[PDB]
């Protein structure tokens, strides 16, 4: 047995002599059951991150390693539970029956043990779904500037897993993980909330490092998310990781970094803060069918500061990710919400993530929306405006309102298709603009109070077929007929 | 400080760019068919033209300005952390 | 088993300790400075342990004078501070001595300055509205009764202003306790505070921890704590609510950023200490309202140079519930409060909260500040005439709506002479809807500068001769 | 003769030895890993001598699980990879292991990626042109055989198609071979890279040389010399004239910055390393022509903040000779490739390499390209009947141009069951000064769509 003493102790930091036998990251037990991470080994001493309460180690204390690297429990029994970067719960609901353990650095699965992502991830959100759309074990970037909707973003697609969810099939259902580094407890728990309401929690599991957390745990949180996710993974099941946010895991890591002494370079990060962000995010992967044919998508989150792209974690996790989603607050101030920059935002995937109807109706989408932003200085003069033109501003504005949601309601896939259908079709030409989103709305409920063959038809088959449209237009008409405007005018013809 | 106002004045000669390029297509299309008008006082079509020019020669300074601060700023950064790691070396 | 000085370089000192008598992180060191103009007794707070039974500690009061050498005391505990009721009404520094009575409360209860955070199981989200009668923040940026509210700006913006503000709104007709800390702030404010509470006989319910910006780091670094510890007190053992004033939070950060190098810490970006994000996440986190157990905190927060984008402010803002961010350029145009209305946020302005009417009123409020803001250049450079005429309307409704936003404060009335005024909630909405809709285009925007509600804006529009 | 581990700080290991065994600066060391979970075997590369037989090295693996004091093996010589026609058809990481085959090519030879560039008396003093048999690329930005090419493209522009194209057509017109370097490579980018190439049939005539982007700074940034190294063996040891893609070439200069300040080397100018330009050009001279045999590279470049003053591109650019970027609003339009004529841009069309009639006819059909992007914000507002009748058929005459340009690629005949053409130089130059002329006015804008020579143009002509 070795035993090592506490030679010195500052700010999270202790340095531990002997323990000649010690790995590199290998935990390590001080004294009231406090926990270590051995990251600096030299002929000297071992340099530790303390765990949390740091206060109580002193100079000369005993330290025992554990022989065991950094690994966290994994199984079943953590959906709907809250638990700190260590699977310890914090939620005060007892303990949580583990299948096994993994190692928190067990390497990802090579080029060879990967497929093609085939499969969609629906967001519930009718801008990411049709312009920058998500496919199961890809990695797509949140990034935006505080109180752009990232979070909301994020909550919503786990909210739209349900559905999946309740369909019982393996093949269907998605666990989603929320890994939560650095926030304020009382936003962690209004976003437990939230997903409670919704009826998340019973596939969800949050792994939680508040703000007062030791920065060991906020640099861990992220990779004890990441192995919870990867044990549902390897066994055939389909994860959705989201990461609230990478920044404040890149500046705890840094801060570790320093406090060890470590060289800096830009902006004070070390030299493998980049690496830290690549190896945490590869992880997410779509397995081939000889290991389950499981997934894990990531949906890492970045708080730009003035809307900063160019900065180093930024441009890193950019550079990382197979597609970005960029939130704008003057967007958002816009009364465009979810604040998504079309014009930036893009998904590497492609359609190979997006249902043949989904693909069909937002094709045109990006075309229009590209067309209205380069219209839009001519508002003032219609007149001056071609008929072709004009008309194609007026499209732009009907489809840029047509992609406006409201907070806390994903829809589905089907719902999602009809309304692009009704947008990129011209059956929102005769609205007025103020009345798009409702009508869009009131049209839906129709359509389920009457006619669900059509979304039956669309969820089934995923095709929106030939007399499916038809009936549909048909739909369209009758609600026209039917459809009351803002102004009292009519929308018919 | 600098960067910031250097990217609202990006910002501010873009909004003109566009206002200006629409002004010139509007006046052309009157052409085919307010004091904007270039030297008519002391043509509206050809001032905005010489505007827009205008604008797209500032945009780049100012492009060019802010780039060289941010490079000025990065590197200014890394100095000041570097001499603290040096002083407690 | 006392140690002795071995080093001292300003607010920084070394300690040596016999072995098996290195006094615990964070204990209460007691040294002696005996020379005659500055004979006293320093407080050092264990700050490093650095081997070889050294310890490196930050003095809270100044070390000139200090020899090399001389007697150390350690005390066993962290700097404690009295608690109880018999702290309301009294001002105190950061190590808890009574400034308006000295010797005062050496009897009462003392509590570490230094807590664990409320447990998470404990945390629950609060989400009701607090009520000021400032257009604005009622308006835009509704306060959280039990929740975390900050006032941002740069230098003279406002935030102490404000901050006398809520105390008149706020505190007044409170029926809890209340505790005022002043972070590292100018001494004349402190005294100024203390008579203004004296003679609205709101003292009696309020306890006032007083650090200021003179005093060496470690005072400015610790002063919040003793008032959060006697907040807690408060909170968790009287069981009554709580109102928490800080001025200036960032002067927390800045003294912890002052002794990081000091202390052989590598510095951070724009030369902050590295652990800046972990003492702001362990002292905000120590301020929350838990269940059953409510803490309302408004904290003004300096932003370094008019910079949003410092990390200081930045990781300030994910511990806030409301945010009232003050700005330069409205505070130039004359605009008070200088509310920045586009950059101003609160958790609970959305329609489940505070209702439908609230939400779309200051939605379109919103978004026309943020059109009007896009046309400043277009009219700064080009003119107005040049805008369509949606667009010039737009202009006059923003131009009408910004004044109607500012506000005759009571605290600001020793700065333009006029008394304040305030404006119900209700009142507020329907004003600005009625704006919003074009209902007062035809009034002077002169008429919409600093008044209180409708029967101000029409008394002032018939003295400018408008109706 | 084994030295042991002593410091273990990340991926910088401190390792001590005997005092008369220690490794040369870039040997490649080998230590274990036994712990279960992370067993693995680090391979170090030697990149200080710190005195009193210490020296420091960058491990190539995440250094999880090592132990101080573990034996340390000296390989002898730096990192060597495998070289030879096995090597076509696989993909192997920076250190030479076969990742869709482990222990395949073990037997090869092993090649040192660390080579001096060709001495000055072997590089050829007369510039080149590579003729690819693209009609745009030959035309408006003729590469330069042993030189370098920018590529810029977005998601869904036929990035990958055109890298595609450029490797069956130098397997088969030149007779060579292609070396994919994935600097920074995304897995999932690799493995679907990896899937079309097999699915294409051309793996086969390339090999793929990975580093990934989970992989530590060490790794990302030697991969590079790796596939450099398998490159310059096709041309010197086979005669074969080599074709080197580097996606992404900032990447490798971004772990090179990353390994300065893991080093700890005070950053230079924007926090780049100090030897930025030296590491570039020691990457970059490898790239030549040399004894009637070239290496021709093309390169994705990223340029951080979109500014070209930046050192790492404006270190990068120095190095480059063609530049050919795609743009989604060519791709829109239905013309592949989808290069930007009026955006792209090469270094040697000049009189003096392609000769008077090439700089004239390139010159007219960008002049008229040009001023067609012009009119196109009038046309798209005002309508195209406000046009004179002048603007009118330079506007016909130039949309003819802009298909003319397109044409259906060799790596396209899967997509579609058209084969690709090859268009000889004198043809284009030919066609393209007739279509400057107006001598295929009449002509529908159909005629023009993704054909190859003349012939090929009168062939749809007649169709339609
Ligand atoms: N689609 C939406 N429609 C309306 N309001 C929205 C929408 N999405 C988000 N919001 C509101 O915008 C504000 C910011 O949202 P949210 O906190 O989710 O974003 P964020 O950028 O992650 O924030 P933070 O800075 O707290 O991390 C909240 O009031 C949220 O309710
Ligand atoms: N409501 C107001 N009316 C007029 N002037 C004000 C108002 N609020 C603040 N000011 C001005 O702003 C300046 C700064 O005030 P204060 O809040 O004390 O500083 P800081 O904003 O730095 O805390 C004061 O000099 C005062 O004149
Ligand atoms: N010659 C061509 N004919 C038809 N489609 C093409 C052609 N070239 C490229 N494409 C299309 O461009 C898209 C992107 O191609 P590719 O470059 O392989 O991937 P990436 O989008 O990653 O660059 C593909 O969907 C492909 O159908
Ligand atoms: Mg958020
Ligand atoms: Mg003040």
């Amino acid at each position: 047995e070795e035993i090592g003493t506490v030679i010195d102790a500052g700010d999270g930091i202790a340095h531990v002599e002997g323990l000649p036998s010690v790995m590199t990251q290998e935990l390590l037990e001080f004294p009231g059951g406090v926990l270590g991470v051995a990251l600096n080994l030299d002929e000297h001493s071992v340099g530790a991150v303390i765990l949390g309460e740091f206060e109580k180690i002193e100079e000369g204390q005993q330290v025992k390693r554990t022989g065991e690297v950094l690994s966290v429990p994994v199984g079943d029994a953590f959906l709907g539970r809250v638990v700190n970067p260590l699977g310890q719960p914090i939620d005060g609901q007892g303990d949580i029956a583990a299948e096994t353990r993994r190692a928190l650095e067990l390497q990802a699965p090579s080029v060879v043990q990967r497929q093609s992502v085939s499969e969609p991830l629906q967001t519930g959100i009718k801008a990411i779904d049709a312009m920058t759309p998500i496919g199961r074990g890809q990695r797509q970037l949140i990034i935006g500037d505080r109180k752009t909707g990232k979070t909301a973003v994020c909550v919503d697609t786990i909210l739209n897993q349900r559905e999946a969810w309740l369909t019982g099939d393996p093949k269907q259902q998605v666990r989603c993980v929320y890994v939560a580094i650095g926030q304020k407890g009382t936003t962690i728990a209004s976003v437990k909330r939230a997903l409670e309401e919704g009826g998340a929690m019973e596939y969800t599991t949050i792994v939680a490092a508040p703000a007062s957390d030791a920065a060991g745990f906020k640099w861990l949180a992220p990779y004890t998310g990441s192995a919870i996710g990867q044990h549902w993974m390897y066994n055939g099941k389909h994860v959705l990781i989201v990461f609230d946010d990478l920044s404040k895991q890149a500046d705890a890591y840094r801060a570790i970094s320093l406090l060890l002494r470590r060289p800096p370079g830009r902006e004070a990060f070390p030299g493998d803060v980049f690496y830290l962000h690549s190896r945490l995010l590869e992880r997410c992967a779509k397995l081939s069918d000889e290991l389950g044919g499981g997934s894990m998508t990531g949906l890492p989150i970045i708080e730009t500061k003035a809307n900063d792209i160019s900065a180093f974690i930024p441009t890193n996790v950019i550079s990382i990710t197979d597609g970005q989603c960029f939130l704008e607050s003057d967007l958002f101030n816009q009364g465009v919400r979810p604040a998504i920059n079309v014009g930036v935002s893009v998904s590497r995937v492609g359609g190979a993530a997006q249902i043949k109807a989904m693909k069909e109706v937002a094709g045109s989408l990006r075309l229009d929306l590209s067309q209205y932003r380069e219209l839009e200085a001519f508002a003032a003069f219609a007149s001056d405006l071609d008929a072709a033109s004009k008309a194609q501003l007026d499209r732009g504005a009907r489809l840029v309102e047509l992609l406006k949601q409201p907070q806390y309601s994903p829809l589905a896939v089907e719902e999602q298709v009809v309304a692009i259908f009704l947008g990129t079709q011209g059956h929102l030409d005769s609205v007025p603009v103020e009345d798009v989103q409702r009508f869009e709305s009131e049209l839906l409920e129709h359509v389920k109070a009457s006619h669900s063959d059509i979304f039956d038809g669309i969820r089934e088959t995923k095709k929106l077929s030939e007399e499916a449209e038809e009936k549909l237009v048909s739909v369209i008409n009758e609600f026209k007929k039917g459809f009351q405007a803002s102004d009292g005018s009519s929308v018919v013809v | 400080a600098t960067l910031r106002e250097l990217r609202g004045r990006i910002r501010s000669a873009g909004s003109i760019k566009k206002i200006t390029k629409a002004q010139e297509l509007i006046a052309t299309s009157r052409i085919a068919k307010r004091g904007l008008c270039g030297a008519y006082n002391a043509s509206r079509r050809r001032a905005m033209k010489s505007a827009t020019d205008n604008a797209d020669d500032l945009i780049k300074a100012l492009t060019l300005a802010a780039n060289r601060e941010r490079q000025a700023q990065i590197t200014q950064e890394i100095s000041e952390i570097v001499g603290g790691a040096n002083a407690l070396a | 088993t006392a140690g002795r000085v071995v080093r001292i370089t300003g607010p920084v000192v070394d300690v040596e300790f016999p072995r098996g008598s290195v006094p615990e992180l964070f204990n209460a060191l007691h040294a002696e400075i005996t020379f005659g103009a500055l004979a006293k007794t320093l407080t050092l707070e264990v700050a490093q342990h650095l081997g070889d039974s050294l310890v490196r500690c930050i003095s809270m009061q100044p070390t000139d004078g200090l020899v090399r050498g001389v007697e150390v005391t350690d005390t066993g505990a962290s700097i404690s501070v009295p608690v109880g009721d018999g702290v309301k009404g009294h001002v105190f520094n950061a190590l808890g001595d009574c400034l308006d009575d000295p010797g005062y409360g050496k009897d009462f209860e003392h509590w570490s300055i230094h807590r664990k955070p409320p447990a998470f199981s404990d945390l629950e989200p609060r989400t009701e509205m607090l009520e000021t009668g400032l257009k604005v923040v009622d308006l835009l940026t509704p306060y959280v009764r039990g929740g975390k509210i900050a006032l941002f700006g740069g230098a003279g913006v406002g935030k102490t202003v404000l901050i006398q503000e809520m105390i008149n709104r706020i505190a007044r007709n409170f029926g809890g306790t209340s505790v005022f800390a002043g972070v590292g702030e100018r001494t004349r404010e402190g005294n100024d505070l203390w008579v203004e509470l004296a003679d609205a006989n709101v003292l009696k319910d309020t306890a006032l921890v007083f650090g200021q910006m003179d005093e060496p780091p470690g005072t400015r670094m610790r002063v919040a704590l003793s008032a959060l510890t006697m907040a807690e007190f408060f909170r968790d053992e009287q069981g009554q609510d709580v109102l928490l004033f800080i001025d200036n939070i960032f002067r927390f950060t800045q003294a912890g950023s002052e002794v990081s190098t000091l202390l052989g810490r590598m510095p951070s970006a724009v030369g902050y200490q590295p652990t800046l994000a972990d003492e702001m996440g362990e002292l905000q986190e120590r301020i929350t309202s838990t269940r059953g157990r409510s803490i309302t905190s408004m904290q003004a927060v300096y932003v370094p140079a008019d910079d949003y984008t410092d990390p200081a402010p930045a990781t300030t803002f994910a511990h806030l519930d409301a945010t009232t961010e003050l700005s330069r350029a409205v505070f130039s145009k004359g605009i008070f409060p200088a509310v920045d209305p586009l950059a101003s946020s609160s958790t609970i302005l959305d329609p489940a909260i505070v209702g439908d009417e609230h939400y779309r009123v200051a939605q379109e409020v919103i978004r026309i500040l943020q059109r009007y803001k896009d046309l400043q250049d277009i009219i700064a450079i080009l003119g107005i005439d040049e805008l369509s005429e949606e667009d010039k309307q737009l202009v006059n409704r923003a131009r009408r709506i910004e004044r109607f936003l500012s506000q005759n404060m009571m605290a600001a009335e020793q700065f333009t002479g006029q008394p304040g005024s305030t404006v119900p909630l209700k009142e507020t909405i329907e004003a600005f809807d009625k704006l919003t809709k074009g209902e007062f285009d035809h009034l002077p925007e002169q008429a919409f500068f600093l008044i209180g509600g409708l029967d101000d804006l029409a008394k002032k529009a018939e003295s400018l001769g408008a109706k």
